[PDB]
Formats: C-alpha cells, structure tokens, sequence
C-alpha cells in the first residue's frame, strides 16, 4: 500500500465525523488531518479555485479552506505576551505591580 | 530574518512540522524526531545569542 | 484500516513512515494497492534499501 501526501483535497480517510465550525476565538482545530490551535477569522486572500491552503514569509500554515463551502480562514494565534513582576526589596514591602 | 527563516529547516527529521510527526507515527521514533529538531533549533537560538 | 486482522496469521506486516498503531486518522490523496506472488525467501527483498 503506498500513500499519497500531497497539497491536494485528500479525501481518502477513516470514518471522523465533523463538527460546527465557529470563529473568532481562540480553539483547536482539525482541519483534513491538520492539527492547530489558534483562532479562525473570516479571510479576504484572493485565491484561485486550484489553491487550498496559504503561506506567510515565516514559511507557516496561515490560511485554510473549508473542505465543506468554499471559504478562506485566515489562522492567527491566541493572545500572548510577557509579564515583569516590579518590586521593592523584600526587607521594605510585600506589595508588586505588573506589566504586560 | 535568519533566525525566523532557520525554523523551515527539517535536520534530517520526516518533516519540520511537530504536529504531523506526532500525528503520523509512533512515540518510539517521534522521540528521535523531536529530539533532532529540538536540537537544531537550540543550536540555532545559542548561534544567534 | 480497523478491519485488517481477519486474516490467516500474517507473517509479515512492515510499515514504514506511518505507524499502523490506531492511525487511521491521516488523510491522503491517492491509494496505490501493488500486489503480487513471490516465495518466502524473497519475502525481505521487498523494502526500502
Ligand atoms: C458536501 O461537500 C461538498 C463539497 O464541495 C459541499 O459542496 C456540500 O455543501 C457538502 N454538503 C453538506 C451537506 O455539507
């Protein structure tokens, strides 16, 4: 048995049912054995009827379309950043504040 | 910009993607998988430091 | 691919880029089904390298 793995539709595999699809918010994602977190808002690319997934400069999966209707989902991540803890020593007070 | 660019780089792995390494094969040889490109990518990140 | 192990005892079942292990969830595009009739001491022969 030899299996083919291409940018292609790929519509041979095991019997996993589908779910609803919801956007903007921050979920895991399955979408045609590709597996994601993130969020999914509506896209405004202009692809072609023979495209199926995007690409970005940092060489990553951040477009998809909908194997059911004919839609384009731009993939972002869910929020992040970095926190620093501000103090005074511990021998003057307890008390911090926060920056993100 | 190398540094961003040097993440499509597979190090002699199955693919640069975690997700399809760990979706398509067994834990066994995932280990030497990620392994390789955990390693790639460290070197990659001490270089730039 | 759950279904497989209704068989005669199988003497050889090698499986190379994808676990067999519950992995039916990976979709491909096309399906190439090769069959054929060797002997058992050619059985090794067919294999990558
Ligand atoms: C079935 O898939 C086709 C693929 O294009 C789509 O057009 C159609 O709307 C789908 N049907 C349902 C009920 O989702």
């Amino acid at each position: 048995l030899s299996f083919e793995l291409l940018h292609a539709p790929a519509t041979v595999c095991g019997p996993k049912k589908s779910t609803n699809l919801v956007k903007n918010k921050c979920v895991n994602f399955n979408f045609n054995g590709l597996k994601g977190t993130g969020v999914l808002t509506e896209s405004n690319k202009k692809f072609l009827p023979f495209q199926q997934f995007g690409r970005d400069i940092a060489d990553t999966t951040d477009a998809v379309r909908d194997p059911q209707t004919l839609e384009i989902l731009d993939i972002t991540p869910c929020s992040f950043g970095g926190v620093s803890v501000i103090t005074p020593g511990t021998n003057t007070s307890n008390q911090v504040a926060v920056l993100y | 910009n190398t540094l961003v660019k040097q993440l499509s780089s597979k190090f002699g792995a199955i693919s640069s993607v975690l997700n399809d390494i760990f979706s398509r094969l067994d834990p066994p040889e995932a280990e030497v998988q990620i392994d390789r490109l955990i390693t790639g990518r460290l070197q990659s990140l001490q270089t730039y430091v | 691919y759950s279904v497989l192990y209704n068989l005669a005892p199988f003497f050889t079942f090698k499986c190379y880029g994808v676990s067999p292990t519950k992995l039916n969830d990976l979709c491909f595009t096309n399906v190439y089904a090769d069959s054929f009739v060797i002997r058992g001491d050619e059985v090794r022969q067919i294999a990558p390298g």
